[PDB]
DNA sequence: CCTTGGCGGTTAAAACGCGGGGGACAGCGCGTACGTGCGTTTAAGCGGTGCTAGAGCTGTCTACGACCAATTGAGCGGCCTCGGCACCGGGATTCTGAT
DNA sequence: ATCAGAATCCCGGTGCCGAGGCCGCTCAATTGGTCGTAGACAGCTCTAGCACCGCTTAAACGCACGTACGCGCTGTCCCCCGCGTTTTAACCGCCAAGG
C-alpha cells in the first residue's frame, strides 16, 4: 500500500475516502492524508505514551480506561485539549483540598 | 418517579465532587438542576431520532446530541 | 467507638476518588428518565446504551457542577456548601440566561 | 450484517511499537477511535473554514499544517509540524 | 466590487414591521452577521444529519429537525409553522 | 409568478440562497423547497429581532434604529438571550444593571 | 463646589456609563500593546485599523464579563472589596485559561 | 516597552464602572492585565496564523472575526 | 434480532432514630486601606504631508487531480487457549482517637 | 507523646474469560493511463499604512486627607455527621413474545 511508502501505522486510502466522503471540500490533494496520518499517530503516540506510565503506576499490564483519564488529566496541554470532553468508565484525579484537611 | 435519586447517592457525588459536608437543600437543588439538563439532552435525542424515523433512542443519538451541546463523550464511537 | 467529623467523610473521599464504576444505579435512573421522555412521544423504546451513555453523563456533570460549588464555598470563607453556591456557579457557567 | 469498520489493528500495532509489554482492554480501544475520530472531524472542520475563507478548493498539505497548528496547543503542534513534514519528505522524495 | 450583501432584503423587512423606521450602516452590517451566522449554523447542522442517517441530498424535512435542534421551544414552534406554510403555497401555487 | 421570491410570496431571495447552497459543500444534490423553508425561517427571525428593535427604538423616541437599541432588545427577550448569549455585539454596552446590596441604605 | 460621603460618585459612574456605549480603553496605547505582543510572534507587520478596533470590542467585552462574574462572587462573599482571589475563583470556574 | 501599563489604572477603573463593580481594590490591576495580555496572545496567535496562511504581510479584520469564530466568542458587525 | 416484562429470592442500600459537637452566624472593635479633590502634570488625538509595501486584479499555462478499469492482499468474520486479573482469606501496617 | 484498635494495604491463591493468535476469504486500495482545469506565478496600479509634525486640550497623577469596610476575636445555637436499627427494593437469573 501507501502506508510503507511513508512507513506508518495509519492507512491513507481510508483517510482519502473519507475526505471525499465528507464532503468536506470538492477535491484532495495528494500527500495530505499522509500528512493527517501522521499528525494523528503521533497524537496517539504520546497519549498511549503517558498511558503506559499510567499503567506503570497501578502495576497493571493491560490498560484500563482509568489509566488512560489519569493521563489526560496529568499533562497539561492534554489536559487543554481533551477537557472539554469526558470520558466513560474516566473519573476524576486523587484530589484532596487541603484547607479542609484535619489539624 | 424522581425519589430515585437517594440522598446518600447525591451524598457519593458529593464525595467524589470534592465537597466534606452538606447542608440540606442542595438535594431540591441538585434535583432541579439535573432535571433541566436531562430534559434538554431527551429533547435533542428524541429530535435526532424524530427525524431518523425509529421508534428506539440509539446510542449515537445521544452522543450526536451531546456533540450540539459542546459535551463530547467518548467511548462510546461517535 | 464514635470517630470525630472529618474522619469518615475525607475517608470516603479517598475510597470514592478511586473507581469509576457509577454510583445513581440502574433501575431507578432508568424509571426516571422514561419518565422524563414520556412527554415526548408516546411508548418510546430503549437501547440499553443511551441510558449508560446518559448515566454516565449525568454523574460526570454532577462531579464538575459540584468541583466548582465546592470552590466558590471554600471561597466565600466556609465549610459547607449551600445551594446559592450552586446558583452562583450556574450563574458564572452561562446555563441561567 | 453491515460490515463496520474501526481502527484496532493500527493503534494496536502503534502500541505494540512504543510499549512492548503493555496490554490493552478493547473498551479502550473503542474510547480510542472515538478519541481519533473527534481529533479527525476537527482537523477536517478546519480545514473546510480554511478552504472557504481562502476562496481555494485544492487542499494541499499546507492548510492540514495551518489547522494543526491552530487546532492544538503549541509544542506539542511544534513536534506534530515536525512528524508531519518528515513524513511528507520521505513519502514524496521516494514513491 | 460585487460583494454582494442583505441590505435591500431586510430594508424590505423592516419597511413591512415598522413602515416609518431607518437603520443605520453597521446596524444592517450587524444583521448581515445575523443571517449568515444562522445560515451557517442551520446548514451545517443538516450536513450533520445528512451524514448520520447517510442520505447524500438535502429536502426541506432536514431543515425542519435542524431548526428543532437549534431553536428552543415556542421560537421553533413559530418557525415551523411558517416555513411549513410557506411550503405548502409554494407547492399548491 | 416568475419568481421564486414572488411564488414564495416572501422577501429573502430563495436564489440567492440556493446558489449558496450549491457552493456550500453540504449534501451532493439540494431539493427544491428547502431553501424555501430556510429562507421562510430566515425572515421570521429577522420579523422577531426588529420588531424588538422598534419597540427599543420608541422607548427613546428615536427614529434610527442604532445599535445600542439592538443590543437592549437582544437582551430583554429572554429565548433570543438563550440562543445568542455566547455572541458579542460591537458598540453595544450591556444592560442598565445594578445589583441589591450595592444602592446606599 | 462641594464634597459628599464616597459612594455617590461611584453609582454616579454606574449610571453614567451604563448610559455611555462607545470605548473605555483608549486607542493609541492598546495599539502599541498589539504591536508589542505581535512582533514577538513574527516581524514586520501591518495592520487595519478595523482589526484592532475589533480587538479593542473583544478585549472590553471579555473584561466586562470577568467583572461581572467577579461582582457576582464578591457580592456571595458578602464582601464589596473584590480582591484578586475572586479572579482566581471566576477564571477557575470558566475553565479559560 | 511597558505598553502593559498603557493600560491605565483609570482604564481599568471605567471597565469596572461599567461592568458595574463599586469597590475597586489595589492589587486588581496587575491581574487585570495579565489576564487581558493572556487573552491577547491567543488571539494575536491565531490571528498571525491566518494571516501567514494567507501569504500576505498584512493582517486584515476578516481574519481576527475568523479567528474568534475559533474561539467561541464570535464578533459580529464588522463583516463576515 | 433485540427489547420488554413477569416472577422469585435475595442482601445491600436506604430510611429512620438520635446526640453532640463543631461549623455558621452575629456582633463589634478598629484601623488601616482607599475614595475624593486639586492643582499638578501627562500625552491623546485631531488635523495636515508625503511615501510606497503590498493588496489586489489579470492572464497563462501546465502541472497535478478526477476518473476508468483490473487486481490482490491485507482486513475482517469467526474460532480457540491462556494467563491477567477480580476476588478470598491472612497478616501487617497505618492511621486516628482516648489517654 | 502513647498505646488500642479498627481501616486499609498487601501477599499468596484461583479459575475463568476476554485478548489475542490464528484461519478463510473479498472488496477496497492499488496501478496506470487519459483528460481538464485550477492555481502559481508574473506583471500592474493604485490604496492604505506608515512615519512624522503642531498644537492643543482633555485627561492621568501624587498625595493629603478622612473614613468605612475588612478582618480578627468572641460568643452563640442547632444541623449535620455519624452510628444502631428496621425496612425494602435493585439486582440476578430465568423465560417468552413480539415488534
Amino acid at each position: 500500500t501507501r502506508s510503507s511508502r511513508a512507513g506508518l501505522q495509519f492507512p491513507v486510502g481510508r483517510v482519502h475516502r473519507l475526505l471525499r466522503k465528507g464532503n468536506y471540500s470538492e477535491r484532495v490533494g495528494a500527500g495530505a492524508p499522509v500528512y493527517l496520518a501522521a499528525v494523528l499517530e503521533y497524537l496517539t503516540a504520546e497519549i498511549l505514551e503517558l498511558a503506559g506510565n499510567a499503567a506503570r503506576d497501578n502495576k497493571k499490564t493491560r490498560i484500563i480506561p482509568r489509566h488512560l483519564q489519569l493521563a489526560i488529566r496529568n499533562d497539561e496541554e492534554l489536559n487543554k485539549l481533551l477537557g472539554r470532553v469526558t470520558i466513560a468508565q474516566g473519573g476524576v484525579l486523587p484530589n484532596i483540598q487541603a484547607v479542609l484537611l484535619p489539624k | 418517579n424522581i425519589q430515585g435519586i437517594t440522598k446518600p447517592a447525591i451524598r457519593r457525588l458529593a464525595r467524589r465532587g470534592g465537597v466534606k459536608r452538606i447542608s440540606g437543600l442542595i438535594y431540591e437543588e441538585t434535583r432541579g438542576v439535573l432535571k433541566v439538563f436531562l430534559e434538554n439532552v431527551i429533547r435533542d435525542a428524541v429530535t435526532y431520532t424524530e427525524h431518523a424515523k425509529r421508534k428506539t433512542v440509539t446510542a449515537m443519538d445521544v452522543v450526536y446530541a451531546l456533540k450540539r451541546q459542546g459535551r463530547t463523550l467518548y467511548g462510546f464511537g461517535g | 467507638h464514635r470517630y470525630r467529623p472529618g474522619t469518615v467523610a475525607l475517608r470516603e473521599i479517598r475510597r470514592y476518588q478511586k473507581s469509576t464504576e457509577l454510583l445513581i444505579r440502574k433501575l431507578p435512573f432508568q424509571r426516571l428518565v422514561r419518565e422524563i421522555a414520556q412527554d415526548f412521544k408516546t411508548d418510546l423504546r430503549f437501547q440499553s446504551a443511551a441510558i449508560g451513555a446518559l448515566q454516565e453523563a449525568s454523574e460526570a456533570y454532577l462531579v464538575g457542577l459540584f468541583e466548582d460549588t465546592n470552590l466558590c464555598a471554600i471561597h466565600a470563607k466556609r465549610v459547607t456548601i449551600m445551594p446559592k453556591d450552586i446558583q452562583l456557579a450556574r450563574r458564572i457557567r452561562g446555563e441561567r440566561a | 450484517r453491515s460490515r463496520k469498520e474501526s481502527y484496532s489493528i493500527y493503534v494496536y500495532k502503534v502500541l505494540k511499537q512504543v510499549h512492548p509489554d503493555t496490554g490493552i482492554s478493547s473498551k479502550a480501544m473503542g474510547i480510542m477511535n472515538s478519541f481519533v475520530n473527534d481529533i479527525f472531524e476537527r482537523i477536517a472542520g478546519e480545514a473546510s473554514r480554511l478552504a472557504h475563507y481562502n476562496k481555494r478548493s485544492t487542499i494541499t498539505s499546507r492548510e492540514i499544517q495551518t489547522a494543526v497548528r491552530l487546532l492544538l496547543p503549541g509544542e506539542l503542534a511544534k513536534h506534530a509540524v515536525s512528524e508531519g513534514t518528515k513524513a511528507v519528505t520521505k513519502y514524496t522524495s521516494a514513491k
